RNA sequence: UUGACCUCGGAUCAGGUAGGAGGACCCGCUGAACUUAAGCAUAUCAAUAAGCGGAGGAAAAGAAACCAACAGGGAUUGCCCUAGUAACGGCGAGUGAAGCGGCAACAGCUCAAAUUUGAAAGCUGGCUUCGGCCCGCGUUGUAAUUUGGAGAGGAUGCUUU
RNA sequence: AAGCUCCUUCGACGAGUCGAGUAGUUUGGGAAUGCUGCUCAAAAUGGGAGGUAAAUUUCUUCUAAAGCUAAAUACCGGCCA
């Protein structure tokens, strides 16, 4: 038994996509974000994974639908970063 | 040639004619017993293919089986269950052969001719005469009538290579190893 | 009340599903007879 | 036999005008090579040299039809956020993957 | 193979051993008449009056099982059709 | 092959000379019986099936009703006299029919028939 | 409009694969894996070989189809897969070869299922006459028209058409992206494994005059 | 004549869904605003959010067309027509399966 | 009111039959695990053992919906080789036939589907001096003829009891 | 009573069976190797199984869903030797 990450196994295409994969090592970049409103959301996502799945169904629909709200406006910031910089 | 005209109406047995007997007789027999007795045929034509003549000493008897499954399935078909069921009714008999007669959600059913090897008109009648002898004891069980045959593989062809003189004798024959005296 | 017996009660209900039951063309023909003349 | 008058009749029979300057590239996307691919593979029970050329074949054809696709302007790249129907199932792509596991932990544990 | 000279046999007594008699065609067709049709049959002989000859060659595959007794089953029906306008 | 238990499926045969008398006394006791009859019955020449044995001919089942019929012998009486008769076999060649024709007529002419009672 | 082609100018193609009755679970895994990558066909078994090539016409008329592709299984060990435009166009014999299908573990790789081909062919697919006719059978059979409804949008899969001696090799590859160094592709091998080598070419729906005929066929 | 290659009116993919989504299970787009993806490559998003009392006032009383599903096509959770719901009544008693 | 026919029952009515034993061999149903792969689960063990049902001196199978591709063979069964071949498989352990050929022995038949229709010609009983009387079964079919490498019907002239 | 011969006369051949789909079991054998249950359910120059790239399924070979039948075969039991 060994740890998936020492072993050096291809990417498969799933269901999920594999998107443009990045070479290891080689120019491997990464992102960065802070946030006010969306870190909000992530303090409002973490009790609800911390105190469980919630046995009420409505509640457990609202709480998901405000991370969804949460990434719409994470995402619409990052297009109006992208055409600030298109801008510039 | 009235049995002609009765193996066609037999083969268009969904029709509306017939449709109509099978649904009105599976009622007449649920609320008999179980393997009661028939005084004649209800498909004359299907007996008299399969042996039935109006002789002392043939009767006709009517089983209902249980259909379904045992997801193990029992290998005895429900034609075979039904046989073993007259013979152990009727121990006197001989289970010459049995046909379908009828079908419902919960039960099948049907006809078993016997032949009664004690009667004098059987012994005379060298056609039937062959089912006297000590051999023909239980048919039914032994896999002896055209349902056992069927079920045993009984065929000739490359199609049937194990089950055509009997499994397991073809399999004690195949395992068993044969030593020579000048080998 | 009082009990029939069983083959009674089934000729008797044989009786009322022909009576009632619609019969195709083929068995529904024999109801109609000649008459006594 | 061959009636090559006979193939050239029954062909502009069936065919639909494939021309780069009246037709796009989106109706068709075919492409032919400009090698033969049998100057490629110098010995057919050679595999590797044989897949080698069956690859390459078709390097071209995916470089020549992503810039044609791209002029034209449909999407190409299957998006991250999108899922869908795959031809192969989830089970079997996992089956894939411990295929994998097991022959990179054989060599590791044949170096351990 | 080897060079041997052919000949000629006596007819088969087993050819067709089915039924082409013409009294066992009297028969299969007095028997028909009588017995009706099957509810799958039913079917099948409203959609032949309606036109519907593509819906019911498809349905007479689906219940009998293979493409020639679908054909075999839908010729036999359709000539149930011109002979009852025959009667008609 | 010793897998399974092959010492309760184990068979000697050290009866193969009480089975040979014994097969010797069968033979003896069919000629007790049929005391001018051979203890055999008559066999036509048959050619082997595949292209193994094309060049190879045998003994076959019994003769074909046209071959009892070219040879004048008559096919009711055929069993009676010694003669096996196979339905299932037919000629396809004259060379198989001349054969077994001429194999008929030799059986005749070798032939002592007796006189029913 | 029941085309099912939203589009400027249509290609109206269907397909039906069919087996014949003595395929084998190879056979029959490469015709589910053909089908699976056809949006634009739909499957059929359990033809009756004692009936006659021209009834796969009627057959296919009927399910409204214009191409056919036919498995046909002899001794239930050699396969024959056939071509043909279904009233009039031309058909084309193959004896398929070394089969391969997705059920093997060893392929890894991967295609959105339904999305639309790249077809790849070969140079000597474009000069010669009997491989040209060929080339448009397939164009026709594999194409997975333009606005078929039921064709996945994301274009990720190369078929690739190829040959060697005599032979047509068949080869399906996933298109996948990567970044370069201071984006590239490479293709990642799939499913239908299989070699076709024409066997006769005839001018008739499933009859008809002949027009090409293969003169090094060894049969099996 | 040439087969015109159109689709009948009993075939099984007459009627297609726009989302090009097959047997694919509906976990995923849970935490995606958007459910599936149409034929010409743009995004299909979910039509609505439900309210909280009407989510209640479901659970306590369920409509005759829930079956508990979610719809491939939208967010929202799939809901049996009446004409659905009456041909599941007749396939199941069988009185009247085909009418007129 | 009488008398059927059909169906269902009773009788310490007459005449019979089945149970249980044995089970070495035979026909079916049902059905393990230990072991092996120096661990082990697929597999194997094994379509075995234990359990149930059923026969005879043998049983079973059996007169092709057969094998074949040949110049064809010709019911079944068993021996010799085929052959550790084909075929299947954690392709490892392994598993594992058959046609042909040489022998042993050989044997073929009965129905249903036909109108005897110029004559139910068939059969069980129980009463007898026994030589032949009734009763019943049966036309919703008991005899004769016929069973597809056939056959029937007329004619025909020999040959058989 | 019977065998044949001839012919301006006839010749009936087995259905909830086959088959399609599915689940189980079994086999060297997913042309499903056989068998069983379940859903649907046939034909009459028909049906079954094979051969064949040979140009269309050409040809070959039998006739399932009724039944009987000695011998060659087996035998730690039975009557003996």
């Amino acid at each position: 038994v060994y740890s998936e990450k020492e072993l050096g196994i291809p990417q498969l295409n799933t269901v999920t996509p594999v998107g443009v994969t990045k070479p290891k090592g080689k120019k491997k970049g990464k992102v960065f974000v802070d946030d006010r409103e969306s870190m909000n959301t992530i303090l409002a996502m973490v009790e609800a994974e911390k105190q469980g799945q919630i046995e009420s169904k409505i509640m457990r629909a609202r709480q998901l639908e405000e991370i969804r709200e949460a990434r719409r406006i994470e995402a619409e910031k990052k297009e109006a970063e992208r055409k600030a910089l298109l801008e510039n | 040639g009235a049995l002609k005209y009765l193996e066609e109406l037999s083969k268009k047995k969904q029709s509306d004619v017939v449709r109509f007997l099978l649904r009105v007789r599976c009622w007449e027999y649920r609320q008999l017993n179980v393997i009661h007795r028939a005084s004649r045929p209800s498909r004359p034509d299907k007996a008299r293919r399969l042996g039935y003549k109006a002789k002392q000493g043939y009767v006709i008897y009517r089983v209902r089986v249980r259909r379904g499954g045992r997801q193990l399935k029992y290998q005895r078909s429900l034609r075979a269950t039904a046989e073993e069921r007259v013979g152990r009714r009727c121990s006197n008999l001989r289970v010459l052969n049995s046909y379908w007669v009828n079908q419902d959600s919960t039960y099948k059913y049907y006809e078993v001719i016997l032949v009664d090897p004690n009667h004098k008109a059987i012994r005379r009648d060298p056609r039937i005469n062959w089912i006297c002898n000590p051999v023909h004891k239980h048919r039914e069980c032994r896999g002896l009538t055209s349902t056992g045959k069927k079920s045993r593989g009984l065929n000739k062809g490359h199609r049937f290579n194990k089950t055509r003189a009997g499994r397991r004798k073809t399999w004690k024959r195949h395992n068993t190893l044969s030593l020579w005296r000048y080998r | 009340m009082v009990k029939w017996p069983e083959y009674i009660r089934l000729q008797r209900q044989k009786k009322i599903l022909r009576m009632r039951l619609k019969v195709p063309p083929a068995i529904a023909q024999f109801q109609y007879t000649l008459d006594k003349n | 036999i061959n009636n090559k008058e006979g193939l050239l009749t029954a062909l502009r029979r069936i065919q639909l005008d494939i021309n780069p300057k009246t037709t796009p590239f989106s109706f068709h996307q075919s492409v032919v090579a400009s090698k033969r691919t049998e100057d490629s593979i110098p010995q057919i029970e050679d595999d590797l040299q044989r897949e080698l050329a069956f690859m390459n074949q078709a390097l071209e054809a995916a470089r020549l039809g992503r810039s044609l696709l791209r002029k034209e302007g449909v999407p190409f790249t299957r998006p991250t956020d999108y899922f869908a129907e795959m031809v192969r199932t989830d089970a079997t792509m996992e089956k894939v993957k411990q295929k994998l596991i097991e022959e990179a932990t054989a060599k590791k544990a044949a170096a351990e | 193979g080897h060079k041997t000279t052919r000949r000629v046999l006596k007819e088969r007594p087993s050819r067709r051993k089915g039924a082409q008699s013409k009294r066992t065609q009297f028969v299969r067709s007095l028997i028909r008449e009588v017995a009706g049709l099957a509810p799958y049959e039913r079917r099948v002989i409203e959609l032949l009056r309606n036109g519907k000859d593509k819906r019911a060659r498809k349905f007479s595959k689906k219940k009998l099982g293979t493409f020639g007794r679908a054909k075999r089953k839908c010729e036999e029906l359709q000539r149930i059709i011109a002979e009852s306008r025959r009667a008609h | 092959h010793f897998r399974k238990h092959w010492q309760r499926r184990v068979r000697c045969h050290f009866d193969q000379p009480g089975k040979k008398v014994t097969r010797r006394l069968a033979r003896r006791a069919k000629a007790a019986a049929l005391a001018p009859r051979p203890v055999d019955k008559l066999r036509p020449i048959v050619r082997c099936p595949t292209v193994k044995y094309n060049r190879r001919t045998r003994l076959g089942r019994g003769f074909t009703l046209e071959e009892l019929k070219a040879a004048g012998i008559p096919r009711l009486l055929a069993p009676t006299i010694g003669i096996a008769v196979d339905h299932r076999r037919k000629n396809l060649s004259e060379e198989s029919l001349a054969a077994n024709v001429q194999r008929l007529k030799d059986y005749k002419a070798r032939l002592i028939l007796f006189p029913r009672k | 409009d029941r085309s099912n082609i939203i589009a400027e100018r249509k290609n109206k193609q269907r397909v039906l694969v069919l087996s014949s009755r003595g395929v084998t679970y190879r056979h029959r895994h490469l015709l589910n894996d053909l089908a699976s990558m056809l949006p634009h066909g739909r499957k059929d078994a359990k033809f009756d070989t004692k009936s006659r090539l021209y009834e796969l016409c009627e057959l296919a008329e009927l399910y409204n189809c214009n191409n056919v592709l036919f498995f046909e299984a002899r001794k239930g060990k050699d396969l024959y897969m056939w071509f043909s435009k279904v009233p009039n166009g031309p058909t084309v014999k193959f004896y398929a070869q070394n089969l391969h299908t997705m059920e093997e573990l060893h392929f890894q790789g991967n295609c959105l299922k339904g999305s639309r081909p790249i077809l790849s062919f070969d140079a000597a697919f474009e000069q010669e006459p009997y491989l040209k006719v060929i080339k448009e059978l397939f164009l026709h059979t594999f194409g997975v028209p333009q606005g078929h409804k039921k064709s996945k949008p994301f274009i990720d899969h190369v078929l690739s058409f190829s040959v060697a001696d005599g032979k047509i090799w068949v080869r399906n590859y996933e298109i996948r992206e990567v970044e370069k160094v201071k984006t590239d592709i490479n293709l990642i091998e799939i499913g239908p494994r299989f070699v076709l080598t024409p066997i006769i070419i005839q001018e008739g729906s499933f009859g008809g005059p002949i027009l090409y005929e293969n003169k090094r066929f060894i049969s099996p | 004549d040439e087969i015109d290659p159109v689709y009948d009116s009993d075939d099984t993919d007459y009627n297609v869904p726009v989302n090009t989504i097959g047997n694919i299970p509906l976990s995923f787009y849970d935490s995606y605003p958007h459910i599936g993806y149409d034929i010409n490559g743009k995004k299909i998003m979910r039509p609505a959010t439900g309210d909280a009392l009407q989510n209640l006032l479901d659970s306590i009383e369920v409509p005759e067309g829930w079956t508990g599903l979610t719809d491939p096509n939208t967010g929202k959770p799939l809901n049996l027509s009446r004409d659905e719901l009456e041909l599941i009544r007749k396939v199941q008693q069988g009185l009247i399966p085909d009418d007129v």
